């Protein structure tokens, strides 16, 4: 018997305490590792937040497979993105700093 | 002389097409009991006997007159009502539940989610059963208390949201406090398969900590920090 | 009539009613292998055993050495010599065994240093054949014992194929030619009427309180097995035999446990004197629940009340540590606060003494088959059975025994279920009933459902209630006995002047409460002329006009230098109670109780004796 | 009969009838924690969407984001709409991020009677507008 349910739930508080920990700790050292480990973590958290939504109000199997493959292209898609900006343009945490001092 | 009003839910599925609504009962308060149930077995017997509810014991053991009084799902019998006559009480039967009729819900996918969890001793060696009493230390006695004296009212459940939106596949507070209890009960051996027939995404991880049926629970109880404490079983137990 | 849908169900056994004693005689057939359905009005959790509070009876001996036997005493004493000590021997016998079986299901019970489960002293109970002081032999889960008894047992009952009827209203016993067919019974959820037919029927229906004005008991607890037994044409026992628990709360009538007065508790008048010194001196406030009840009936009468009315009687908790409260007692220490806003560490709770169990009911044997009273001998009647409160095998007698009863669930709802285990198999023929059988019950379904009367249910209950409650309340005599039963019998005559409003098929309640109220007034009608028969003060029925207790023997003097009076003349007998439904005539008649017990040389004969706690 | 058995029959019988279901989130009783669920829930899926708002036109509109703060300069540094702007980001941020460890905390098992839930409760709101109001000012 494998257990899934319950290592998935333990994965949801992993990196909660992570994303925690994460945002004073991009604000104490705004490198560019930090950037990276940041999108991954911001990536993550939200496609397992909008997991549960979409399992809690998503009726039925038709929209259950639509819905949880729509949000899967979203991640794939925002996680890339920000490696994009982080790789190629000032990155989250300079891009933030910049955004304040305004 | 005192008068209070009663906005009570009604409908008869025997009236061709009948609509859910509302009907109004008044009642002098001075010749009557001071509890809800009080007040509508008076309207019963004096006003109108159509209408139908569940009543047993009258003492808040049972659990069968279990309803959405005023906002809230507790036990009529024991809720006494508020004696300030510029209010109307309003009540409702049980939230998210088919009617049958009136104040009476339909509990029967409630009970058999009660069966899924199998609410009984389960010893490996059950030869020797009835021969001698099993031991249990004084300690291991009180952590059953919070847990056995759930009643099954529904209350809980009833004002649990996940169980609106997820009734089906999610097991709710009331089961799963009991699945609980028979958990951390010393004298049962089954604690490993229990946990394991949690594992899917529906049955005990639909809920989200939103504590409204400790909030609600007519007797006292935690339901939800007990479910909390399966949680943290579920995460735990090795094997 | 011929507008009714009739769904025929074919099974091996039917248990009517999902209490303590009907949970344990249907999975314990369902055990045995037999096809079992359960009939219930009511979800099995809802069952009125849920309410039960003090405990259950074993001599298991936790607290100190104990001995059955010396539990057997309590009872027939107990029983002030109307006891069938057959019945009561199998009871105190298997006692030990019954509670171990319901704490290896799962029972919760309270527990010692030792690790065993926890007993208590309660009313009525004594060691060494009452001659050691007091006993310790009340099993308990907390305050909650009936609640988790039923839970459990309940639980239990799921691991078998047990086909569970649940809110069915049964309405009478299938029965052709003297031999029970089955049950047709009514639907509430969709009107329809069902005859499930079985081989073998149990009731287990549970007592009758709502016949009187106050009662510890539910709104459910109607007397219907006893009053479909009535409308068979067969006898129902001891019936004027209605036990009034002591302490019971002025308000709504609920319970405060004799477990109160178990652990220290001390039942105080108007004065301020512990009057239970000045009637009972050996058992104290700790004595025989018909004799407590006596005292405290005969205080308020001297004009020793309490309230704004001085009615009532107080049961003081200030002394108490409040730790043994809590622990003991928590069930009690919320329903004191509730219902009458009353702090139990710093108050006393004010107590009546209210109709709360019945030791009368359908005639039964050690095994739990109804008997027949024909040609002036016992008889059973095939294919029927009773256990729990229904029944009358009268293991209580003239008076029950606190904390006896949930012990007469369990051991009879188990003989019922053994009986027919080691009489046949499952399997053999389930014997053919009539196309047209039951045609009465749905006859007066339907009338019922259109009763365009002139005296509404609500208001003839109440006339009954009221009636009960002043005619043959602790103390009766036979000048207001007479005006009762005339009175009783007046209402009788009202039940086509019934007015009904609710005319639907789905769950109308308006109809099985007025289907209730024929089965109470039956059972009302029995207790209420038995009552003015008897001339005596046996138990808890009390003549004032005949004050002595009237035996075969007169047991105060000396046995054997007597004449021994013929059954004709003496009182020491059961009251057998028949009904003509036509016209609500109370026939009477009565058979002797038994003294032998299942082996003389393993538990002694008790024979009568002086009897005062 | 069986437990799986009792729910297809409990739903094959009520959904091919007329019995209605009564009335839930249009009578039940509002209370604070049962609101701050909602808004924890509301928080949680406008941050998202924030982050990919932010990421995917990273990734599909033209131009660098240098540039792109430039065009967000001239249309009125107003100290009254800036920072108004500035604080409408970083409010729902601070609330889920307030109600989170407080999640974190009810997962570990504690604070979980109602005492503990209303006392708590004000705290993540006291705590949400205070370093809303402070990081709005950084
Ligand atoms: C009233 C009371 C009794 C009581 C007690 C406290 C109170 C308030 N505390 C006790 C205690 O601490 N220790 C003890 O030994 N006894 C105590 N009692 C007395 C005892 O609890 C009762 O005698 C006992 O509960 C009776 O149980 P039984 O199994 O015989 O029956 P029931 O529990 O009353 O349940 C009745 C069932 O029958 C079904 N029913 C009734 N009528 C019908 C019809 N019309 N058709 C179909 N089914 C029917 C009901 O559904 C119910 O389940
Ligand atoms: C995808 C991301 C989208 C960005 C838009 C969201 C903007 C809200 C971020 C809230 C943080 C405000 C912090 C205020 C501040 O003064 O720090 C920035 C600056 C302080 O001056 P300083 O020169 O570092 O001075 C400090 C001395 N070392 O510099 C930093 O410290 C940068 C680190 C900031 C890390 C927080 C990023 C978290 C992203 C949250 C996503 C929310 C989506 C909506
Ligand atoms: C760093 C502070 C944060 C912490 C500590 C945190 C932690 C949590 C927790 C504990 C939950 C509820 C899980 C449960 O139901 O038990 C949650 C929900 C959620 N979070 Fe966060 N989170 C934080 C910030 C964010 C951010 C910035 C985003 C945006 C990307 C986000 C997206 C979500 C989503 C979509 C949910 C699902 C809502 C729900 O199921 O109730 N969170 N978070
Ligand atoms: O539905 C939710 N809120 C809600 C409650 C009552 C009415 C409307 C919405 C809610 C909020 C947070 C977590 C999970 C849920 N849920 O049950 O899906
Ligand atoms: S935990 Fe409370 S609300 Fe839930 S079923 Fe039990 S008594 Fe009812
Ligand atoms: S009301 Fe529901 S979400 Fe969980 S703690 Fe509660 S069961
Ligand atoms: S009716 Fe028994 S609990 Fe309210």
């Amino acid at each position: 018997s494998s257990k899934a349910a319950s290592l998935h739930w333990t994965g949801e508080r992993v990196v909660s305490v992570l994303l925690l920990g994460l945002l004073p700790a991009a604000y104490l050292n705004p490198c560019s590792a930090m950037d990276y480990s940041l999108a991954a973590a911001l990536t993550l958290h939200g496609h397992w937040g909008i997991g549960q939504v979409v399992t809690d109000y998503v009726r039925g199997d038709a929209l259950q497979k639509a819905a949880k493959a729509g949000l899967l292209a979203l991640s794939a898609f925002t996680f890339a993105g920000l490696c994009y900006f982080n790789y190629h343009d000032v990155g989250i945490c300079k891009a933030v700093a910049m955004l304040w001092k305004l | 002389p005192r008068i209070k009003k009663f906005a009570i839910y009604r409908w008869d599925p025997d009236k061709t097409g009948d609509k859910p609504h509302m009907q109004t009962y008044e009642i002098d308060l001075n010749n009557c009991g001071p509890m809800v149930l009080d007040a509508l077995i008076k309207i019963k017997n004096e006003i109108d006997s159509t209408l139908t509810f569940r009543r047993s014991c009258r003492e808040g053991i049972c659990g069968s007159c279990a309803m959405n009084i005023n906002g809230g799902n507790t036990l009529a019998c024991t809720r006494r009502i508020d004696t300030n006559l510029d209010k109307v009480s309003k009540i409702y039967p049980l939230p998210h539940m088919y009617v049958i009729k009136d104040l009476v819900p339909d509990l029967s996918n409630f009970y058999a989610q009660y069966k899924s969890i199998e609410p009984y001793l389960k010893k490996k060696d059950e030869s020797q059963e009835g021969k001698q009493q099993y031991l249990q230390s004084i300690e291991e006695r009180e952590k059953l208390d919070g847990l056995y004296e759930c009643i099954l009212c529904a209350c809980c459940s009833t004002s649990c949201p996940s169980y609106w939106w997820n009734g089906d596949k999610y097991l709710g507070p009331a089961v799963l406090m009991q699945a609980y209890r028979w958990m951390i009960d010393s004298r049962d051996d089954f604690t490993e398969e229990r946990l394991a027939k949690l594992q899917d995404p529906f049955s005990l991880y639909r809920c989200h900590t939103i504590m409204n049926c400790t909030g609600t629970c007519p007797k006292g109880l935690n339901p939800g920090k007990a479910i909390a404490e399966i949680k943290k079983m579920m995460a735990t137990y090795k094997e | 009539s011929t507008q009714y849908p009739v769904v025929d169900h074919e099974f091996d056994a039917v248990v009517v009613g999902a209490g303590g004693a009907g949970l344990r005689a249907a999975f314990g057939l369902s055990e045995a292998g037999f096809n079992t359905a359960c009939v219930t009005k009511l979800f099995p959790t809802r069952s009125h055993t849920v309410a039960a509070q003090g405990g259950i009876n074993a001599a298991l001996g936790n607290m100190e050495e104990d001995n059955w036997r010396w539990h057997f005493y309590d009872t027939v004493k107990g029983s002030d010599w109307l006891g069938d000590q057959d019945a009561i021997h199998y009871m105190t016998e298997q006692a030990p065994a019954s509670v171990v079986e319901l704490e290896n299901y799962g029972m919760p019970f309270s527990r010692t240093e030792d690790g065993k489960i926890y007993q208590r002293a309660f009313g009525g109970q004594s060691l060494k054949f009452g001659k050691g002081g007091q006993a310790h032999r009340c099993c308990c889960v907390a305050d909650r014992t009936g609640h988790s008894l039923l839970h459990t047992l309940y639980g239990r009952s799921l691991r078998y194929d047990t086909s569970y009827f649940v809110e069915y209203f049964a309405l009478d016993l299938l029965m052709e030619n003297g031999e029970c067919r089955g049950v047709i019974a009514l639907c509430i959820e969709d009107g329809s009427i069902h005859r499930i037919r079985a081989r073998n029927t149990v009731v287990a229906t549970g007592g009758y309180g709502r016949t009187y004005f106050s009662c510890t008991s539910a709104h459910t607890s109607t007397g219907d097995g006893t009053a479909m037994v009535t409308r068979a044409g067969l006898p129902c026992q001891d019936l004027e035999f209605v036990q009034f628990h002591p302490t019971g709360i002025y308000g709504a009538g609920c319970l405060i446990t004799e477990g109160c007065r178990g652990e220290g508790g001390i039942l105080i008048n108007s004065q301020g004197e512990r009057f239970m010194e000045r009637y009972a001196p050996v058992a104290k406030d700790l004595a025989s629940r018909d004799v407590v009840s006596r005292s405290m009936t005969l205080e308020i009468r001297e004009g020793r009340g309490c309230g704004p009315e001085k009615d009532h009687v107080y049961l003081q908790l200030h002394h108490l540590p409040p730790e043994q409260l809590a622990v003991r007692l928590p069930g009690i220490s919320e329903t004191a606060m509730i219902f009458a806003g009353v702090d139990v560490t710093k108050e006393p709770i004010p107590v009546l003494p209210t109709v709360h169990y019945n030791m009368g009911g359908i005639p039964t044997n050690y095994k739990g088959q109804v008997l027949r009273h024909v040609n002036g001998q016992d008889q059973v009647v095939p294919g029927l059975y009773a256990c729990g409160e229904a029944a009358c095998a009268s293991v209580h007698g003239a008076n029950r025994l606190g904390a006896n009863s949930l012990l007469d669930l369990v051991v009879f709802g188990r003989a019922c279920a053994l009986s027919i285990a080691e009489s046949c198999r499952p399997g053999d023929k389930v014997p053919s009933i009539k196309p047209n059988a039951g045609e009465e019950s749905v006859m007066n379904l339907d009338k019922l459902r259109f009763a365009n009367g002139t005296i509404r249910t609500s208001e003839l209950r109440l006339s009954m209630q009221k009636s009960m409650q002043s005619h043959a309340a602790v103390f009766r005599v036979g000048s207001v006995l007479q005006e009762g039963c005339e009175k009783i019998l007046r209402l009788y005559g009202d039940l086509q002047h019934l007015k009904t409003f609710d005319r639907g098929m789905v769950w109308n309640t308006d109809l099985v409460e007025t289907l209730e109220l024929q089965n109470l007034m039956l059972c009302a009608l029995q207790t209420i002329y038995g009552a003015e028969a008897r001339k005596e003060s046996r138990g808890a029925h009390a003549r004032e006009d005949f004050k002595e207790r009237v035996d075969e023997y007169d047991y105060s003097k000396p046995i054997q230098g007597q004449q021994k009076k013929p059954f004709q003349e003496h009182w020491r007998k059961h009251t057998l109670s028949y009904v003509d439904v036509k016209t609500g005539k109370v026939s009477l008649e009565y058979r002797p109780v038994i003294d032998k017990t299942l082996n003389e040389a393993d538990c002694a004969t008790v024979p009568p004796a002086i009897r005062s706690y | 009969t069986t437990a799986k058995e009792e729910m297809e029959r409990f739903w094959n019988k009520n959904l091919g009838s007329n019995r209605p279901l009564s009335p839930h989130i249009t009578i039940y009783r509002w209370s604070l924690p049962m609101a701050m669920s909602i808004c924890h829930r509301g928080t949680g899926i406008a941050l998202s969407a924030g982050v990919s708002l932010f990421g995917l036109s990273a990734l599909l509109l033209p131009g660098n984001f240098e540039s792109h703060l430039e065009l967000v300069k001239s249309l009125c540094l107003g100290p009254t709409l800036i920072y108004t702007a500035k604080f409408g980001i970083v409010f729902p941020l601070m609330y889920h991020t307030w109600n989170g460890i407080r999640h974190l905390i009810w997962d570990l098992g504690k604070g979980l009677t109602i005492p503990q839930l209303t006392q708590s409760g004000v705290v993540v709101l006291i705590l949400t507008v205070l370093s809303s109001v402070g990081l709005a000012a950084m």
